[PDB]
């Protein structure tokens, strides 16, 4: 019937992906050799008897993550060739994953995609994982989504980058990577969700009171995220909310299509014991600074279009008032051409828990999804860092002897800085 | 299935009791050695965690099966002096089947089973009704972050039902 | 009743005939000590078609096994399934084909006749009414090509109103064993095309490269690369020994693919070939099976039907299935492939539902096919003999045993005139 | 062209492991 379509490109794209479908593998309760001891339909094929097959691809141009999962747990879960390797690496460049060695791959990837949507009619979209930050991410995501553009032109594209953050990179040739990712993700994607990482990481440390965790917590955060998201379309609830009625809320213009997330309440075995979590609370809790995973303070910003995804058991009378609590709320602001800026959406069924994970299970969370234009800030720092770099030419002769041309540098400064301007001109 | 026998458990002033004795209660192995100055570090945080959660409360909450990993009987009884909760006999041969059924032990592993990773001491596992581990508290893990571990339990999903 | 008679000639044509042996054996469900065990009303109603009675209840096969080489017929005996064979159905070479047409067919061959056709005769009238005869042999050797088109010449003129399918296993463009090639591809061929009923082609190069990438494994032996054709053999004639909603034969397979008497040569293939990955990862079903057999990189000869037209097609679908579903999903194949098939021909294709499925398969497909795209397979073996043949080569040891120039070129005079409907039937 | 033992991975490792264990 009716599915959907995943895509993971880049090493953080797999792992990501990863903590995803173990997820989707634990709310269907399906045991993960494909054994269950129709909600299923859009994140599930059906394969002979009984057996149940991930709908998605595995994309790194390194075996070292892809064969990991190859001979992980999961080998009987993902079907092997759905899993695409290379053989080098894009070495922390777009122009290795976009011009030279993503040629060898794309054509596999072109043919994995075709084999995944001709099966069934009712496609709702894709969901491409990925990280600006990687260089196989960027490279060969860019290339992945282009081409999807022009082939798959009116279907949507839910997008999760990794956005580098302001003190760590972990690269760097990191704001390089970053300029030129989103010269060609601006015009080809139709939304991308924004996701840095040391917010989620004070995420971790302020109310899920964990000092030092790993790529693990980072992971289950993000795979909490996107199936409170797409908990509408597996699960049925009162008011359901799909992937092509997203854009039409959220997105006013089709310039603006990049915002942020957040996800309540963020808690573990100590805070289910003390706290009541109540419905005019935790949306309170979702719209504080500090549960933004993009460390951008919304104070200096104005919120313009937010959709708040409730999953669990939640009633419309009581969501209405905790709507208008923080809408009366003075330092929260709204843009004056918006006077409905909140869609909500209501599921029923609970949110799940991971064994083992320091969540502890709640049953209402929220999930919200805002643009707005302090991602301007974002990007601006993004911008000014990568012009010091750009002075004296550090590190453009990978690139250049790679195959671009320097110049495509310069056509990328005028595209994120037409997008500065037209952030500071809707915020007016 | 019955995990513990019926002369298997020894709580203080040396008396008995069965597995069945133990229902409804968040029951626990700490893994610990006497010379290790983890465990020495670690014991009395369990004394104030073990004794202040019990007396905050109408029911008693948790026990804590102590499984001893030292050299001899006058080391195991030193240091089960300055402990009230449960244990178990070194000798018995139980100590040893929950140890390789948990993989807590204590490096020599090749010369007895060769199988893997060791886990050593300190440990302290939530369990559930069949003798499968309901949790790890990450004491020495992934997280290696001790003293302050005990404060991951989780009292109300981890019963001996 | 009907009364397939088998034959295993050359070296080829005895190891490939052994598997086949092999695969209808347990698909009746036959212990190979001669024993029937399976317990079915459904796979033993029909076991005349191919073997016959012991006085025992012990069943024999209906095949003879001809080879001027003792070999590998020893290995046949000693390999499994060897005692399945009748002893007397055995004829011996003590003096070895050594890769000569000559030796096959005039010479050395003719002393072996009259013990050949004293064993296919006492086989074929011991039953009620023959159907026809099938038999497995391969063009590059010497006992398999002259000594195996030796048997077509001959058993046509005396069982007249019969058939049979020849199942010819064709040398290669890239890899060459038996280095004297087209000599004895062109003398089996213009023989072939006269005084055979159909012809089915059978590459190993090609059925090396279905391996590589369909069944992809590293280290191919001979007896994987039988076992994928006696796939195909065995679903080419599923419904003279099985029931079906909509039967076919090897009579009326004839007679609605040839439409003229001098082209018969057939692609054929089978569906599905999965690999050992994807086993558990296909809920397998007919729109995937259709595009496993309309496709070009999984045909078992070696030859890509992009460049030819497939002048008629033919698909034996076997298993629990529905049957419009083969209907308009063939229906589905001629509106997008309109280009890949012939014009004045509408509804070019077989369909024939075997209702019993392979051995241990839910469902599949055995797909024969006339097609063009066998001209350029054709023309390279053309230009093989005129390359060696302008220079004389390898002919001494051909006319000293009686062969001449002049019979040599209406062997090339017949092959550039079986070439030459096929460009002018595009 | 290098061959290796069926433990490691390098090109179709995956099924030089299940039909022919080495
Ligand atoms: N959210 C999240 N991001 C990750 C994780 N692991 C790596 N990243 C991001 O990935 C970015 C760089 O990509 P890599 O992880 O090095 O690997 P890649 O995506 O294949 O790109 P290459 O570096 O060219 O190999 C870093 O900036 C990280 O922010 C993760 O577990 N979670
Ligand atoms: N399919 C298959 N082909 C074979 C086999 N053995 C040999 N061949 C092919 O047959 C050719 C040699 O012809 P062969 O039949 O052995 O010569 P003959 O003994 O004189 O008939 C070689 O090019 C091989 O590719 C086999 O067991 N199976
Ligand atoms: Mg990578």
């Amino acid at each position: 019937m009716r599915e959907v379509i995943s895509i993971h490109v880049g090493q953080a794209g797999i792992q990501i992906g990863n903590a995803c479908w173990e997820l989707f593998c634990l709310e269907h309760g399906i045991q993960p050799d494909g054994q269950m001891p129709d909600a299923f339909n859009t994140f599930f094929s059906e394969t002979g008897a009984g057996k149940h097959v991930p709908r998605c691809v595995f994309l790194d141009l390194e075996p070292t993550v892809v064969d990991e999962v190859r001979t992980g747990t999961y080998r009987h879960l993902f079907h092997p060739e759905q899993l695409i390797s290379g053989k080098e690496d894009a070495a922390n460049n777009f122009a290795r994953g976009h011009y030279t060695i993503g040629k060898e791959i794309v054509d596999l990837s072109l043919d994995r995609i075709r084999k995944l949507a001709d099966n069934c009619t009712g496609l709702q979209g894709f969901l491409m994982f990925n990280a600006v930050g990687g260089g196989t991410g960027s490279g060969l995501g860019c290339l992945l989504l282009e081409r999807l553009s022009v082939d798959y032109g009116k279907k949507s594209k839910l997008n999760f980058c990794s956005w580098p953050s302001p003190q760590v990179s972990t690269a760097v040739v990191e704001p390089y990577n970053s300029v030129l990712s989103t010269h060609s993700l601006l015009e080809h994607t139709d939304v991308a969700v924004m996701l840095d990482n040391e917010a989620i990481y004070d995420i971790c440390r302020r109310n899920l009171d964990i000092e030092r965790p790993t790529y693990t917590n980072l992971n289950r955060l993000i795979a909490q995220v996107i199936s409170s998201l797409t908990a509408s379309l597996r699960f049925d609830g009162a008011l359901n909310v799909d992937v092509t009625e997203f854009q039409t809320n959220l997105v006013p213009y089709p310039r603006i299509h990049f915002m942020l997330s957040s996800y309540a309440p963020i808690i573990s075995a100590e805070k289910a014991y003390h706290e009541q979590l109540s419905v005019a609370e935790i949306t309170n809790s979702a719209f504080e600074p500090a549960s933004m995973m993009a460390k951008c303070d919304p104070r200096h910003g104005k919120y313009m279009a937010c959709c708040l995804m409730y999953r669990g058991d939640v009633v419309p009378k009581d969501v209405n008032a905790a709507v208008a609590t923080i809408k009366t709320k003075r330092t929260i602001q709204f843009v004056d051409w918006c006077p409905t800026g909140f869609k909500c959406g209501i599921n029923y069924q609970p949110p799940t828990v991971v064994p083992g994970g320091d969540l502890a299970k709640v049953m209402r969370a929220v999930c919200m999804i805002s643009n707005s234009t302090a991602i301007a800030e974002v990007f601006s720092r993004m911008d000014h860092k990568f012009d010091l770099m750009y002075a004296k030419r550090a590190f453009v002769h990978w690139y250049v002897g790679e195959g671009m041309e320097e110049g495509e540098f310069s056509e990328a400064r005028e595209d994120l800085a037409a997008l500065e301007k037209d952030y500071e001109e809707v915020g007016i | 299935l019955i995990l513990f026998p019926e002369g298997s458990l020894k709580n203080s002033n040396n008396t008995v009791i069965p597995q069945s004795h133990l229902k409804g209660k968040s029951v626990a192995l700490y893994f610990a050695d006497g010379a290790d100055p983890k465990c020495a570090s670690l014991l009395p945080f369990l004394l104030n965690y073990y004794r202040t959660m019990n007396e905050g409360g109408a029911n008693q909450k948790i026990e804590i099966i102590f499984v001893s990993l030292d050299r001899d009987r006058e080391a195991f009884e030193s240091h089960r002096a300055h402990m009230p909760w449960l244990s178990i006999d070194l000798e018995n041969p139980l100590t040893e089947i929950l140890k390789r059924h948990f993989r807590v032990m204590k490096e020599y592993e090749v010369p007895t089973y060769g199988y893997g990773s060791r886990t050593g001491v300190p440990s302290v596992i939530v369990i559930g009704s069949d003798g499968r581990e309901a949790q790890f508290l990450p004491i020495c893990s992934g997280l290696e972050e001790g003293d302050r571990a005990l404060l991951r339990w989780d009292w109300r999903n981890t019963k001996f039902a | 009743m009907r009364e397939i008679v088998h034959v295993q000639g050359g070296q080829c044509g005895n190891q490939i005939g052994a598997k086949f042996w092999e695969v209808i054996s347990d698909e009746h469900g036959i212990d190979p000590t001669g024993t029937y065990c399976g317990d079915s009303d459904l796979q033993l109603e029909r076991i005349n078609v191919f073997y016959n009675e012991a006085t025992g209840g012990r069943f024999v096969p209906r095949a003879i096994l001809m080879d001027l080489e003792p070999g590998t017929m020893d290995s046949v005996r000693a390999g499994p399934f060897g005692q399945l064979f009748r002893p007397d159905n055995f004829v011996f070479g003590q003096t070895g084909a050594g890769n000569n047409w000559a030796k096959g067919h005039y010479t050395e061959g003719a002393e072996l006749i009259d013990s050949v056709l004293d064993v296919v005769r006492k086989e074929a009238e011991g039953c009620d009414c023959l159907q026809g005869f099938q038999i497995t042999h391969s063009l590059g050797g010497g006992t398999g090509s002259g000594m195996g088109t030796l048997l077509i010449s001959k058993v046509r003129e005396e069982y007249p109103d019969r058939i049979m399918e020849t199942f010819s296993v064709f040398p290669s463009p890239k890899v060459s064993d038996t280095v004297v090639e087209p000599y004895n591809a062109t003398l089996s061929v213009h023989q072939l095309v006269e005084n055979a009923d159909e012809v089915q082609v059978i590459d190993n190069e090609a059925l090396y490269d279905i391996c590589f990438r369909t069944l992809k494994l590293t280290t191919p032996t001979y007896g994987d690369l039988n076992h994928l054709v006696s796939a195909a053999m065995s679903g080419v004639t599923c419904c003279l020994r099985f029931p079906g909603q909509l039967n076919s034969d090897l009579r009326k397979l004839a007679v609605n693919l040839i439409p003229f008497p001098r082209l018969h040569f057939f692609l054929i293939g089978f569906a599905p070939l999965t690999s050992r990955g994807s086993q558990q990862y296909r809920a397998l079903s007919v729109p995937e099976l259709t595009q496993q057999m309309f496709d070009a990189k999984n045909m078992m000869c070696a030859s890509d039907p992009r460049h030819g037209r497939y002048l008629t097609a033919s698909a034996m679908f076997r298993g629990r299935m529905s049957t419009k579903e083969v209907d308009e999903q063939m229906l589905n194949v001629q509106n997008k492939n309109s280009s890949y098939f012939v014009e004045w021909i509408p509804n070019n294709m077989k369909s024939s539902v075997c209702d019993i499925p392979p051995k241990g398969l839910k469902m599949s497909v055995t797909f024969v096919g006339n097609s063009t795209a066998i001209q350029e397979m054709f023309k390279r073996v053309s230009d093989q003999f005129t390359a060696m043949f302008r220079r004389k080569a390898f002919l001494h040891w051909y006319t000293g045993e009686g062969m001449d120039e002049m019979e040599f070129t209406e062997a090339e005079s017949n092959m550039n005139d079986l070439v030459s409907e096929y460009q002018q039937y595009q | 062209m290098a061959i290796h033992v069926s433990r490691t991975h390098r090109e179709d490792y995956i099924r030089s492991l299940t039909p022919r264990p080495a």
